[PDB]
């Protein structure tokens, strides 16, 4: 009947690939570039809006970093679309967690089953992959900060500082030569924003194209989401403005 | 099989299904006029009974959806009595839910809607036809509404359907400018008839006797379909002059 | 056994001049036996506070899932939920079981970030929504609440003045009511600030 | 672009649906089969190729009846029909159940049609492979139809379907001539036994039974009933005659 | 509760009491008892309170969509199968009681609704447990052609009656009117005769009065 | 309740009072038991109001929809969709309903169908709290074929009783006519028919 | 009414739990142990229908081992408290509530605090310093109110509960076969086996 | 055929099935079969067919009722399923209206059954030919049913590998065997000279040959091994 | 005789492309012009009612649709998609939010549901995206004004202005030049105008222009008065008349 028309989703190749999940990785690379590093007091996130125009309005704006809880936030790279959907099911995730055992998620608990839902689409259903990938930046009260990574295959890996999308490779490599254990949130904004100037498909690199964020620590953990203005500000006090 | 065979896109962006859809229509090579009086709405449309085994009494692509809405279909018979069904139920579903009679352009609407979803959903294929719809509105006065395999409705001032609709379409046009209203400013329902029987024939070139007919008006209080003896009196009419 | 009168307790909020306040006991029961005199039934989601008498069970739930439902609210909406806002989310909440209800009487108070004005609303168990502008009872000491509303209050009082006056309402109730009382504890809300006073009383 | 036949619910691009016109094919690959409407009722009438003449005689029937007023007969695919009947006795049981009245035969064929025009929207299920001929007495009048796998039906003064159909409706359209003021019961048993034997020649290969029934307002009392006995044999016979 | 709708020569006006009751002790002195289904479709409720502002806002938010999907102004006979379709399939579990009245392209209506979702036609109707006093009232003054004055007169008064001799009522009485050519108002407390004379005393505490154990500020920023 | 239906030369015609009572107390007093199913085909709701409207709004929409596809509906055909839906809701309906209705061939028929969903086609039937006392008038009083004019008096009267008697019915006096010329409405006041 | 009884002292929880089991004229046993382990440093305690009793604590057993193997952790005990009153607050709307009460006692290694808490078949949850289920606390209530200090050590705890259990051998109707007792502590859970 | 035969939802553009028709090709490769009946009793003969000299004989009759039963010629797991839905019809007639199910309407509840599974997507035809005879309240019957649907009354007949031989013999028989009343052992005799036109390398032993009869008065009986000894 | 299709009719392709996204948008790109400009005081959004024949009654369709008393829709592709989303819109936006919290949606949260909606018509079984792209305007109390575009593909931006379909490019150039953050609703009136009048070939007035604003709530157009608090609607069609007098001053 229709058995015609089924692109076979959950399939292998010869060689043992999961087609969907390598194209869906295609995809990815051709995204925004966003990256994450953690520092000994600190994580930061930082990412690159590929769209732009002057008439884009930025202060409402968000395509790359997105806050799950008050203490986890996630850099996306892909299908902002299919990026929301999986959002969601997160968000409500850390909340049956919280309304079950009135403790907060821990973060590899939540990232765990953001993945196992993505893995899913990769094994049964006929459907195909969220073309997403994740760079999560969470603490929690047991293992403290926290920087994780999955991708559409559901596998998930933890990270001193990752980098996803565009240019990994190029990104990486500057990670792996400027990186040290004992950094500060400071430093690790410089690393990550010069990493970025140095990887960008684009002439320069300007505030309106960035979006950034930072989870440091009274004895609490604050989660920022840097404004247009702020990002702008610390363009300029690291000298690329 | 292809973006042809299914309702998706092809690269231009274009649902094949939805185009051969629309040929199929003029597959009864029969053409369909409705124009719009002061106070009543008429639909004419051929009837070709090319075989003396047949009951002419039963062929016939006018169908009487409530006691205040005609239908008249051009395309394959199946399809059009498939709509024509739902169509009255639709109809008497709406008035048992809302308590008033369901107007002719939301039926248009509520119709459009249904194709639309043939459209996009993939196993159901399109149906071959184009619907017009006429009523006297108990709010909007003398309608015309039109359907197509698109999922496309809009009203109309006049309209006309099937292989020479472009001539008719052009024909009643010009009346309409030389008139500079946008109906015909006739009391009786009769000399509407004969106006469109008229500028029917005028189009098409060729002459009608009583067999080659089928006609539709639609009053404030119903809409009934004419009796061969009752176009013959019309014809005769058109006859002197 | 009516599922209202076996664990006890009231609340009760009012308004005065750009402020609300809302008090309520602390005892919670299992019908004669006092079983805790911790059980607060006052909670907050952000400026938003809701306090909830009735079958403790269904207290601790309701607390719960408007914490769950207000956090989502604050992902998405990327503000707090208002006082206005919230008591629509009760009443729908409430409403949903009409058939299978939450043995509760919430109370909702606070003052709107934007417009300043404070605000007040009780429900029944099934979500109809009292706005009163001036107080609001909930609890087995509803009537005496009501008697000592009625008297001890006039509209605007200050913030110190509005404070003695929810006290004395609050603490002469539950000394009439064998289901209240094991103390009490009395929220002052002003547009910047809140103030938690926990008062003193009979212990029987 | 090519392909556009493999699928039931496709268009191709010059507007067919060409697995509903292959249907038609195993349809006009069956036997012959027609109707005459009558002043009072309608007759059916059909050819049983004897294959061999190890089939019982009389035995093998391929008209049926609906409810106690409908008479259906069809060429083709058999077993298709035999669906196609079987919906209908459903379809005839639920009008009766809620209504009382027994189902008119234009409401019939529309139940039927709507139907057939059903396996015509989905390419996981194929067409109708048989064109049916059926009709009978209701509330006002004597009803023919004829249904294709399109879902096409349409009332006829007679009908005709299978290998024979060219003449048969032939000797139908002569049929519209000579006895044209009307055409009676009886008359047209007999007719019909005379145009199945005439639409054999087009299969002569083979021998052949001839099956007739009929439902009449004034022979039958409006109920459908074969015919059977001795009319039968002087319907044969009538066909004999005038054949020679 | 006392509601009830009165039709006029070119309109229909219905009012309300505003007392809510737990049993025999008054919840809101001024409860709102008249709602909103669309613009010009309003509807006064009686019995289980939650029950009627539940099923005035599903089917008021369904006559919306509607009215959307049609491009035309909602009818009052459309809330009225709407609501008593929803009733009936609750067999009578809803205790809704309702009247409802409107004007539309068709005209000014005036029906009534029982929760198990039977409806009435009429020029004069109240329902609730005043139902009675009111249509004492109605039944004593009703003439056909009542003009926009007397017909509010009319209904205020029945209000009233309910107020004053029934138990199960009221405070205030809230009137709204729908003219035929014009947009509907809605005049919430139009007649409130019944404000609390000025108490014999303040019973403003003197400052530290209440003996308090602990004192402590509370966050509220995130 | 007293609704009635009596067929006579030149069809049929059917009457009911106009009170509904909750308890003792008069919800109505001018309610319109005469109910409309198809243009020539009424009925006499008896029994839950909820219940007999809920029924009729049902039975009308599907005889709308039959004559969408196959015509005018019989009026047997009326009184079967009401049947069905009664009998095999018998658990959860307290409905009695008489249909009427005229055609040329049938002039008048009625058909009556008590609680539980039976159907019994009458010359004429009664039924409503109020019947039980008319009983004995109806059956002495009755005869097949009367006029327009006599059947309106025969239901007139009969009425008038069943009001005297039965202090759930009363009001005015409903009838509706269904012949071959149309649908004639009439009303009858009490100052008129208490005097009967 | 069997005696589940409960007292978090300085730097333990202690749980005492009657021995007997009888059905209905007969005690069919005297060294029933109403308690599971949740995890090495969490107990549970329970009392109330039959079948129903164990059924819950060991699905809430089962339900908390996984947790632990999952995610290589040991929940807090207010977590456990809080995962089982949702499960009893799940059950009471549900068609066939489960009929149990429980008292949870754990040493929670991380605040490196004792906690105690009580939870009804209702899902009604507090956090006590003393608790007990049913009539147990109508006869011991008054002794804890009096005698209880928040920094007793284990050894004043466990005379403190021999008290209570006293005062229910003399008050009592019931013969329940006298208690076990359980201490959990930074260390787990060991069952004190001369409680005489 | 190239393109139009991968399931039972297409049709050929000259109006085939092929999936049905290569329906019929499973028969064909199966073991011959022949029924055939008087006005008084109806006969199956089938020749059952080994795998090695170690093998059993797969049998090839199922008794239905007390007064119907088959013969089968195809995959036998087919004419499990369909002769136990037959079995099931058989019993509801019984049961609920306490009467035999006539042969006439079995083989009608057959086509019908099959059918379903010419329109359906995702199912396959029967693989299987079936002979069906009973005595029922009109007498003898013989029906043969082919997995297109196509159900018929016979009054002898022959399915299976070089079945034409038993086919073109019974059509010779045919005035002498109709005959056979009140001699059941005749009518076997005439059914096992029938089948025997349709063997190449073997003759009928007692492990191979397998017969079953009914009629009046004869309830369905098969008869296996040494009990067809008689007949050879 | 069901819906066998089960599986994704959208999926990745070894560039990483997916496939009938992208002609979704090539059909969108085909579509007539349409755009929408954000002022300080208001919103303006306006396409071409270009007929298919002389004798249909432009009117009888809205190509801007009112979604809730201050959100207004306008679009580019394939109306029948448009249309069946305008539906589902409304009433997503009282299921979803009317009936939770007896407010209507912020723009921002409905434009996110419609969003939803096309995403999964991107990723469920035996279906195909939407061939519309929307652009929503609209207002409320804690975020002000604001514009978003929505493609099929799902996703969702905010934009000062902007304009799709198939003069975009001309247009959204000619929107760079002349928009500032200080405009006024009726100077982005008068550019709206003017950016349309490039893209339109035919007749250019007000029986083939669509324009709606939102701006200052109409208390003239809620149809009930005496709750003083009711307020609205922002969203208003302009009518013919207005559109022509307004054309001069062009
Ligand atoms: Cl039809
Ligand atoms: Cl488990
Ligand atoms: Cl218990
Ligand atoms: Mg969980
Ligand atoms: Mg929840
Ligand atoms: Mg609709
Ligand atoms: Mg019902």
């Amino acid at each position: 009947g229709s058995r015609r028309y089924d692109s076979r989703t959950t399939i292998f190749s010869p060689e043992g690939r999961l087609y969907q999940v390598e194209y869906a990785l295609e995809s990815i690379s051709h995204a925004g570039t966003a990256i994450g590093i953690m520092a000994s007091d600190g994580i930061v996130l930082a990412a690159e809006r590929k769209v732009t125009s002057t008439l884009l309005e930025q202060d409402t704006s968000t395509e790359k970093l997105y806050k799950l809880n008050d203490k986890i936030a996630v850099a996306v790279a892909g299908l902002t679309a299919d990026a929301e959907i999986l959002i969601n099911t997160a968000r409500i995730h850390a909340q049956n967690y919280l309304k079950t055992y009135n403790e907060d998620i821990p973060v590899e608990i939540l990232v765990r089953r953001l993945s196992d839902i993505k893995q899913g689409y990769t094994q049964h259903g006929g459907l195909r992959p969220f073309g997403v990938s994740f760079i999560y930046a969470g603490y929690d009260d047991r293992y403290g900060y926290q920087l994780y990574t999955s991708n559409p295959s559901g596998n998930y890996t933890g990270w001193k500082a990752i980098s996803v999308g565009a240019n990994t490779s190029a990104a990486q490599t500057l990670l792996q030569m400027d990186y040290k254990d004992d950094m500060k949130v400071d430093d690790a904004i410089e690393l990550a924003l010069k990493t970025l100037s140095k990887t960008t498909d684009s002439s320069a690199l300007t505030y309106d194209r960035l979006e950034f964020a930072t989870i440091r620590k009274d004895g609490e953990v604050y989660q920022k989401i840097f404004k247009p203005q702020e990002i702008k500000d610390i363009l300029v006090k690291t000298g690329i403005t | 099989g292809y973006d042809r065979h299914i309702t998706i896109f092809s690269p231009e962006g274009r649902l094949y299904q939805v185009e051969y859809a629309f040929k199929a229509t003029n597959q009864t090579n029969i053409n369909s006029l409705a124009v719009r009086g002061k106070d009543c709405t008429v639909v004419i449309s051929q009837k070709k009974v090319p075989d003396k085994l047949l009951d002419p009494t039963t062929v016939s692509y006018i169908f009487c959806i409530s006691r205040t809405i005609g239908m008249v279909v051009n395309g394959p018979i199946p399809d059009a009595r498939n709509a024509a069904l739902r169509a009255k139920a639709e109809a008497a579903e709406f008035r048992y839910k809302y308590g008033y009679d369901m107007p002719c352009d939301v039926l248009a609407k509520r119709m459009a809607n249904l194709s639309q979803i043939y459209t996009q959903r993939a196993y159901m294929r399109p149906l071959g036809v184009i619907l017009t719809f006429v009523s006297v509105d108990e709010e909007l006065g003398p309608s015309i509404y039109k359907t197509d395999p698109a999922g496309y409705y809009v009203g109309y001032k006049a309209t006309a359907t099937g292989p020479k609709q472009q001539e008719i379409t052009t024909n009643l046009e010009n009346h309409f400018k030389k008139s500079k209203i946008d109906h015909i400013n006739e009391e009786s329902w009769e000399k509407v008839v004969e106006f469109a029987i008229t500028h029917m024939i005028d189009a098409l070139g060729t002459e009608f006797s009583k067999n080659d007919l089928e006609v539709g008006v639609a009053t404030k209080d119903k809409f009934f379909t004419l009796s061969a003896e009752n176009i013959e009196e019309r014809l005769v009419a058109i006859a002197e002059q | 056994s009516d599922p209202s009168s076996i664990n006890g307790g009231i609340v009760v909020a009012m308004t005065g001049k750009d402020c609300v306040a809302i008090a309520c006991d602390l005892r919670l029961g299992s019908q004669s036996l006092g079983v805790s005199n911790k059980f607060e039934k006052i909670f907050h989601y952000g400026h938003v506070f809701l306090g909830i008498t009735g079958l403790a069970t269904d207290v601790t739930t309701l607390n719960e899932m408007f914490r769950y439902k207000t956090n989502l609210y604050k992902l998405k909406e990327e503000r707090a939920i208002e006082p206005e806002t919230f008591t629509q989310l009760v009443s729908s909440s409430l409403y949903e079981r009409r058939f299978g209800p939450y043995f509760v009487g919430p109370v909702v108070a606070g003052i709107n970030s934007k417009s300043g004005k404070p605000f007040i609303a009780g429900f029944d168990l099934i979500g109809c929504i009292d706005e009163a502008k001036d107080f609001i009872v909930s609890g087995t000491a509803s009537d005496q609440l009501f008697g000592m509303c009625e008297s001890l209050y006039e509209p605007n009082l200050e913030p110190e003045d509005l404070f003695e006056t929810i006290s004395q309402a609050l603490l002469n109730a539950a000394d009439r009511d064998a289901l209240s009382g094991w103390g009490a504890v009395v929220y002052i809300i002003k547009k910047d600030e809140v103030v938690k006073r926990y008062l003193k009383m009979r212990q029987d | 672009g090519t392909g556009y036949d493999l699928s039931n619910s496709v268009f191709s691009p010059d507007g067919r649906n060409f697995q509903v016109e292959y249907a038609v094919k195993a349809v006009e690959n069956g036997t012959t089969s027609i109707g005459i409407k009558c002043n009072d009722g309608v007759v059916f009438a059909v050819e049983k190729l004897i294959t061999s003449k190890l089939l019982v005689p009389q035995k093998n029937v391929k008209i049926q009846v609906v409810d106690r007023h409908i008479g259906c007969v069809y060429s083709g695919l058999i077993p298709d029909g035999r669906h196609l009947v079987n919906r209908g006795r459903e379809e005839a049981a639920s009008f009766k159940k809620l209504y009382k009245t027994p189902i008119p035969i234009p409401a019939f064929a529309d139940r039927l049609g709507q139907y057939v025009q059903a396996h015509t929207l989905y390419n996981s299920v194929r067409p109708f492979g048989v064109s049916t001929i059926f009709g009978g007495v209701d509330k006002n009048g004597a009803h023919l139809y004829m249904l294709e796998p399109s879902g096409s039906y349409w009332g006829y003064k007679g009908a005709a379907t299978g290998k024979g159909r060219q003449s048969a409706k032939a000797e139908l359209e002569k049929l519209v001539d000579h006895h044209p003021e009307g055409l009676s019961a009886r008359e047209a048993v007999k007719q019909a036994a005379k145009i199945i034997y005439l639409a054999h020649e087009d299969n002569k290969e083979k021998d052949f039974e001839l099956e007739i029934s009929w439902c009449s307002l004034s022979e039958t009392n409006g109920l459908h009933k074969f015919v059977k006995g001795d009319l039968l044999q002087e319907a044969i016979d009538f066909a004999q005659k005038e054949i020679n | 509760t006392t509601i009830v709708g009165v039709k006029f020569n070119n309109g229909v006006v219905i009012a309300a009491d505003t007392r809510s009751t737990q049993g025999p002790i008054v919840a809101d002195k001024n409860c709102a008892k008249l709602h909103r289904i669309s613009p010009k479709i309003w509807c006064a409720g009686a019995g289980t309170a939650a029950d009627t502002e539940a099923v005035t806002q599903l089917i008021g938010s369904n006559i919306e969509l509607h009215s959307l999907y049609t491009s035309r102004e909602p009818r009052v006979v459309s809330a009225l199968q709407m609501l008593k379709q929803h009733l009936f399939k609750y067999q009578g579990h809803i205790g809704a009681y309702l009247i409802v009245a409107g004007v539309d392209p068709t005209g000014s209506h005036l029906f009534s609704i029982h929760a198990h979702g039977s409806t009435d036609v009429g020029y004069y109707l109240s329902l609730g447990s005043g139902s009675l006093a009111a249509m004492a009232v109605l039944e004593s003054h009703w003439k056909q052609d009542l003009t926009k004055e007397e017909a509010i007169k009319l209904a205020s008064d029945a209000i009233q009656a309910g107020i004053w001799n029934d138990l199960g009522s009221g405070s205030n009485v809230d009137v709204c009117v729908m003219e035929i050519g014009k947009d509907a108002e809605y005049l919430r407390n139009y007649l409130t005769p019944n404000v609390r004379e000025e108490k014999q005393k303040s019973y403003k505490f003197p400052r530290g009065t209440t003996a308090v154990l602990k004192e402590s500020i509370v966050n509220i920023c995130d | 309740t007293s609704i009635m239906a009596v067929t006579f030369k030149d069809g049929v015609i059917l009457g009911a009072d106009s009170r509904t009572t909750t308890g003792a107390y008069i919800a109505n007093r001018v309610t319109d038991k005469l109910t409309r199913v198809h243009d020539k085909i009424w009925c006499c709701r008896s029994g839950s109001a909820a219940d007999t409207q809920a029924i009729a709004d049902i039975v009308q929409y599907h005889l709308e929809l039959y004559t969408s596809q196959y015509g005018t509906p019989s009026t047997e055909t009326a009184a079967s969709v009401f049947k069905e839906l009664c009998y095999e809701n018998k658990d959860n309906l307290t409905a009695g309903i008489i249909v009427a209705g005229y055609d040329d061939k049938n002039k008048g028929e009625v058909y009556t169908i008590p609680l539980g969903g039976s159907v019994h086609k009458l010359p004429y039937a009664i039924a409503g709290s109020g019947s039980t006392f008319i009983y004995g008038y109806c059956d002495k009083n009755f005869r097949e074929n009367m006029s327009k004019e006599e059947t309106v008096d025969f239901i007139k009267h009969s009425l008038s009783q069943a009001i005297k008697w039965d202090g759930s019915s009363g009001g005015v006096i409903r009838m509706v006519v269904l012949t071959a010329a149309g649908v004639e409405r009439l009303i009858f006041y009490p100052d008129e028919y208490e005097q009967l | 009414m069997d005696i589940i009884l409960g007292i978090r002292v300085q730097d333990s929880v202690i749980l005492a739990s009657s021995k007997a089991v009888t059905r209905g004229i007969s005690v069919l046993k005297d060294s029933d142990d109403k308690t599971r382990q949740l995890s090495p440093h969490t107990l549970m305690s329970f009392a109330g229908e039959a079948g129903d009793t164990v059924q819950f604590a060991e699905y809430i057993q089962a339900n908390i081992q996984l947790y632990s193997i999952r995610e290589d952790y040991e929940l807090s005990p207010q977590a456990v408290s809080s995962f089982v009153r949702q499960e009893l607050a799940k059950s009471i709307r549900s068609r066939r509530p489960y009929q149990v009460n429980v008292l949870i006692g754990g040493y929670d290694k991380k605040k490196n605090k004792p906690e105690l808490y009580q939870i009804d078949y209702l899902g009604t949850k507090v956090e006590l310093p003393y608790g007990a289920h049913g009539y147990s606390g109508f006869y011991t209530f008054s002794l804890l109110d009096h005698h209880y200090r928040p920094d007793m050590t284990t050894e004043e705890g466990l005379d403190l509960l021999k008290l209570c259990v006293q005062e229910l051998e003399k008050r009592m109707p019931m013969d329940f076969k006298g208690v076990i007792v359980k201490i959990v502590d930074k260390d787990g859970i060991r069952q004190v086996d001369d409680f005489q | 055929r190239n393109n139009y035969d991968g399931d039972t939802v297409t049709f050929s553009p000259t109006g085939r099935l092929f999936q049905v028709e290569y329906a019929l090709e499973a028969i064909k490769q199966g073991s011959v079969t022949v029924g055939l009946r008087s006005n008084t009793h109806a006969v199956l003969v089938a020749l059952k067919r080994n795998a090695d000299e170690l093998s059993s004989y797969q049998k090839k009759i199922i008794k239905c009722d007390e007064h119907m039963g088959l013969s089968l010629a195809g995959l036998a797991p087919d004419a499990r399923v369909l002769s136990n839905y037959l079995r099931q019809q058989c019993n509801y007639s019984s049961l609920v209206f306490n009467r035999k199910l006539a042969v006439e309407r079995a083989g009608h509840l057959l086509c019908d059954k099959a059918q379903k599974n010419t329109q359906s997507y995702g199912g396959r035809p029967y693989g299987v030919g079936l002979l069906i005879i009973g005595y029922d309240k009109s007498g003898a019957h013989l029906l043969e049913f082919q997995p297109s649907g196509n159900v018929t009354e016979l009054y002898g007949t022959a399915i299976g590998a070089r079945s034409q031989g038993a086919k073109t013999y019974l059509e010779r028989t045919l005035d002498t065997f109709i005959k056979i009343d009140g001699n059941p052992d005749e009518l076997i005799k005439a059914g096992v000279e029938a089948i025997s036109q349709s063997l190449r390398d073997e003759s009928l032993t007692v492990d191979n040959l397998s017969i079953a009869i009914v009629g009046k008065d004869t309830p369905f009986t098969i008869y296996d091994g040494e009990a067809v000894a008689k007949y050879i | 005789m069901t819906d066998r299709y089960s599986f994704s009719l959208t999926t990745f392709s070894p560039s990483g492309k997916l496939g009938q996204i992208d002609y979704a948008l090539t059909a969108v790109k085909q579509g007539v012009t349409s755009l929408g400009i954000k002022a300080t005081n208001g919103v303006v959004i306006a396409t071409e009612k270009k007929s298919s024949s002389p004798l249909a009654m432009s009117e009888t369709l809205s190509k801007v649709s009112l979604l809730t008393p201050d959100i207004g829709a306008v679009y580019s592709g394939m109306g029948p998609d448009y249309r069946v989303l305008v539906d589902k819109s409304r009433k997503v936006a009282h299921t979803s939010y009317k009936r939770i919290y007896g407010e209507y949606p912020p723009t921002k949260l409905l434009v996110s549901e419609v969003a939803k909606i096309m995403q999964e018509a991107t990723q469920s079984g035996g279906v195909r995206p939407f061939g519309v792209s929307l652009l929503i305007a609209g207002h409320d109390e804690f975020n002000g004004f604001s514009l978003y575009q929505v493609d099929p593909s799902g996703s969702y931006f905010p934009w000062k202005a902007t304009a799709i379909g198939k003069g975009s490019v001309a247009a959204k150039t000619f929107l760079e030049k002349r928009w500032n953050d200080e405009l006024e609703l009726e100077d982005a009136i008068h550019i709206a105008l003017l950016t349309l009048k490039e893209s339109v070939e035919g007749e250019f007035n007000g029986d083939t222009i669509e324009l709606a604003i939102i701006g200052d709530e109409n208390p003239d157009l809620l149809g009930y008065t005496g709750i003083p608090t009711d307020k609205g609607p922002r969203f208003r069609k302009l009518t013919s008349q207005e559109i022509n007098d307004r054309l001069e001053a062009l």
